[PDB]
RNA sequence: GGAUAGUGGCCUACCAUGGUUUCAACGGGUAACGGGGAAUAAGGGUUCGAUUCCGGAGAGGGAGCCUGAGAAACGGCUACCACAUCCAAGGAAGGCAGCAGGCGCGCAAAUUACCCAAUCCUAAUUCAGGGAGGUAGUGACAAUAAAUAACGAUACAGGGCCCAUUCGGGUCUUGUAAUUGGAAUGAGUACAAUGUAAAUACCUUAACGAGGAACAAUUGGAGGGCAAGUCUGGUGCCAGCAGCCGCGGUAAUUCCAGCUCCAAUAGCGUAUAUUAAAGUUGUUGCAGUUAAAAAGCUCGUAGUUGAACUUUGGGCCCGGUUGGCCG
RNA sequence: GGACUUUUACUUUGAAAAAAUUAGAGUGUUCAAAGCAGGCGUAUUGCUCGAAUAUAUUAGCAUGGAAUAAUAGAAUAGGACG
RNA sequence: GCCCGUCGCUAGUACCGAUUGAAUGGCUUAGUGAGGCCUCAGGAUCUGGGA
């Protein structure tokens, strides 16, 4: 079988320079886990509608509960 | 010509032969090894030349 | 010389002349004339599919009598209307009216195939599946 | 938007359909070497038909010419190099001649006959398409190999396999397990 | 002069009468985006190129414009035209020739999946984003390798061959066999590790996994062209076949079947197109007395074509490149 | 640097020239279609061959040739050199 | 023996043809003319002549 290895010079250099993936595979990393890939596109897109904070968006649409 | 000629015996013949089914037979080698067969068939025994050479003979 | 001339200018007439004596090459005037899209029943395609009016009973030119079997059909992208012929034994028996069915060409290039007379196209399939299939037994006819 | 993956075909066809002599001079081929194909033949003669083109083409050049020294000699060392060419037929006026039967003669599956290992040219086939018969440790099983001259002495059963050591088959420890178990415990 | 980034009838004002054309202008057609290229293999050609790269054009159709270095931008805005969605009827809102997915259209074409690991691109920027792109699913578009078996035993039969006065079978294998004989391998299934961004497959590899019930090859064809039967049964100018020639009206070598046989074989038939065959478009290279074809006749412009002759013979020099007999 | 040159076709050799495709060299992707790799050791701290060549014709450029075929020349001499 | 045309039947193609017939697409006269852009004005307000 033939493959490819590395060597870092300390550990330290090793967990910089190695993909996050890779530590992964070795136990040198936790897999921080998240959405769905499109979930966070949509994410991204509700927020668009939002201009600033939105705070106050939530309390004039509780004035909704009036009207 | 006519174009409206009777279509009643449409599938005639083929409604009335008397079927018969296939009769079970050993079963022949797929691949080089048909090929083989025909070698040893065509050339190396070899069957008979009457006259010439036959292929699908039957009350020769 | 016998007509063509030899000249080493005479490289225009040379074409000229034989862009004009290719108009008699009949393939050539139907391709340029676009006759394909133009007549033809299909569209200049290699099938077509039409639907089925009344089912003829087309009697055979000589030396050879019989009865050939075939269907009037529409086509569908054209309503252009066609008779085409129901091969093998029975089959006609698989077709029916208001049927859909797929028109094939006759492979004569144009042409009509050997007694029946008028016929330019057989069926293949029908209400969606193959008519070969449907003579074997691999397949059966669909609901409606 | 990606770089096109590039493929050529490996073989023609008869012109003829049903000329019986070619019929019969394709079929005993087939019958000589293990074939299944006709297409085996096909490609074969494919093949050949390049390199005659190649070097009829290099012929009409002039003698000493560099294109025809050059791509000439390396047509000949290559054919000679998986002994299709003789040694003393070196000289390309002969790869022009070079008929069918000599490629044919220097597959895997028709050298794993020629000395011992295989006795039947089918089971050559057979042993080589099961993982049997090597050529370094490297396993081959393509019989269409074609085995280069340095090869020819390398050619042996794998250090896998019963034949060439270690275990015998699934089906004969299968027996062996029919065995111990009726007459032992 | 004005306008433009800037040349220029680009636009305007004055003035003039020019510009193109049988060497085909101008107009029409195009089921026309151009190119690198593709298919066909004596050569010369013929046909094709929406389509992985380069250029151009577009974003339902037109025009207009804001921003900006760069747009006449459409996943920007404005107007009209055509579609069209939501409503509380007051109004508001959309532009898949991005990725997927749907309708329609038709002979005709796949997942509303995963990822930024690679390739690279962008930003304030090593980090964020990227349906660019990559992953996988669908997938007999094309292309490559090539399993469906391999070896011995026996039973008569043989042809080899020494002898043959004559039994014969005997050891060299030719193989057709209705009891036989053990060996082999992956198709699959699957620990495991490898793979991968994570998975899947491949490459490896424990445990399993072949005797005919199988892990059971097809697709057409068997009168000629054209490789393969004058078998048997059926039908009776019917039913069907047949690219073409032709078969079928009671012994069918063409139909419908059984048997057997051929060809190509994980592939084979059919339909349409085109290429070769085609020297049936002919420059190479056709034909025109009678087969298709010399205009009734002469003049003649364009076009093609167009006799011979003008420093040739002789002398000197240099240095190359193959090859010979010698090394 | 000054002062001036009858026109052309043809052919030669050369430059300018994208890649993929095509032809084709090298390399045993297990074979092959492909790909542009790979190969050697001290396989314990590296050594090293590559990633050719050809074609690319019409037009434009540049150079050699002076056969073949055009062109222009001096006759009311308004000729040629000085 | 061969064979020609009218006349008659079935089926198919194309032609002519009242309908000053119909349809789609490309330009286009005359009239009407949205919109943004340029320009003559304007001046809610909001400042130091400008906006
Ligand atoms: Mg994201
Ligand atoms: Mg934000
Ligand atoms: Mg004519
Ligand atoms: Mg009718
Ligand atoms: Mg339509
Ligand atoms: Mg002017
Ligand atoms: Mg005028
Ligand atoms: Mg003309
Ligand atoms: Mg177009
Ligand atoms: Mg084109
Ligand atoms: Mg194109
Ligand atoms: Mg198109
Ligand atoms: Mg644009
Ligand atoms: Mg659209
Ligand atoms: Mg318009
Ligand atoms: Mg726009
Ligand atoms: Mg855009
Ligand atoms: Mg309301
Ligand atoms: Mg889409
Ligand atoms: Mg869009
Ligand atoms: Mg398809
Ligand atoms: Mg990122
Ligand atoms: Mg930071
Ligand atoms: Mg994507
Ligand atoms: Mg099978
Ligand atoms: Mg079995
Ligand atoms: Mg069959
Ligand atoms: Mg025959
Ligand atoms: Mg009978
Ligand atoms: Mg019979
Ligand atoms: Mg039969
Ligand atoms: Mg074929
Ligand atoms: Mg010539
Ligand atoms: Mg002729
Ligand atoms: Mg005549
Ligand atoms: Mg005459
Ligand atoms: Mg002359
Ligand atoms: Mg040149
Ligand atoms: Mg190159």
């Amino acid at each position: 079988s033939v493959g490819f290895g590395l060597v870092y010079n300390s550990v330290a250099e090793a967990k910089k320079f190695e993909p996050t993936y890779r530590l992964v595979r070795y136990g040198l990393a936790e897999k921080v886990e998240k959405a769905s890939r499109q979930q966070r596109k949509q994410k991204k897109n509700r927020d668009k509608k939002i201009f600033g904070t939105g705070k106050r968006l939530a309390k004039k649409v509780a004035r909704r509960n009036a009207d | 010509a006519k174009v409206h000629g009777s279509l009643a015996r449409a599938g005639k013949v083929k409604s009335q032969t008397p079927k018969v089914e296939k009769t079970e037979k050993p079963k022949k080698p797929k691949g080089r090894a048909y090929k083989r067969l025909l070698y040893t068939r065509r050339f190396v025994n070899v069957t008979l030349v009457n006259g010439k050479r036959r292929m699908n003979p039957g009350p020769s | 010389g016998k007509g063509k001339p030899r000249g080493l200018n005479s490289a225009r007439k040379l074409r000229v002349h034989r862009r004009n004596n290719r108009w008699a090459e009949n393939n050539y005037k139907k391709r340029l004339l676009g006759t394909a899209f133009k007549s033809s029943p299909f569209g200049g395609s290699s099938h077509a599919k039409g639907i089925v009016l009344e089912k003829l009973g087309i009697e055979s030119k000589q030396p050879n009598s019989a009865i050939r079997k075939c269907v009037r059909v529409q086509l569908i992208k054209n309503g252009k209307k066609v008779t085409a012929f129901v091969p093998n034994d029975g089959c006609l028996n698989f077709v029916d009216e208001n049927d859909e069915v797929l028109l094939a060409g006759f492979g004569r290039k144009g042409k009509a195939k050997g007694d029946i007379p008028g016929v330019r196209f057989k069926v293949v399939k029908v209400s969606g599946v193959s008519l070969l299939a449907l003579w074997k037994e691999k397949k059966e006819k669909p609901r409606s | 938007p990606r770089a096109p993956r590039t493929y050529s075909k490996t073989y023609s066809t008869p012109k003829r359909p049903y000329e019986s002599s070619r019929l019969d001079a394709e079929l005993k081929l087939a019958g000589e070497f293990g074939l299944k194909n006709k297409k085996e033949i096909y490609r074969i003669s494919f093949q050949l038909s390049k390199i005659r083109r190649a070097a009829r083409d290099l012929l009409t050049r002039d003698e000493k010419d560099p294109k025809r020294l050059f791509e000439g000699n390396a047509l000949i060392r290559r054919l000679v190099r998986v002994g299709v060419l003789s040694e003393d037929k070196k000289k390309l006026d002969y790869v022009l001649a070079l008929k069918v039967e000599d490629f044919l003669e220097r597959r895997l599956q028709t050298q794993v006959y020629k000395l011992g290992l295989a006795k039947s040219v089918h089971h050559a086939r057979v042993l080589i398409t099961q993982r049997h018969i090597a050529v370094g440790k490297q396993i081959v099983n393509i019989p269409s190999f074609m085995v280069r001259l340095d090869s020819e002495k390398h050619i042996d059963f794998a250090p896998t396999s019963p034949f060439g050591g270690a275990r015998p088959g699934r089906v004969a420890r299968r027996n062996a397990a029919r065995k111990a178990e009726a007459s032992g415990e």
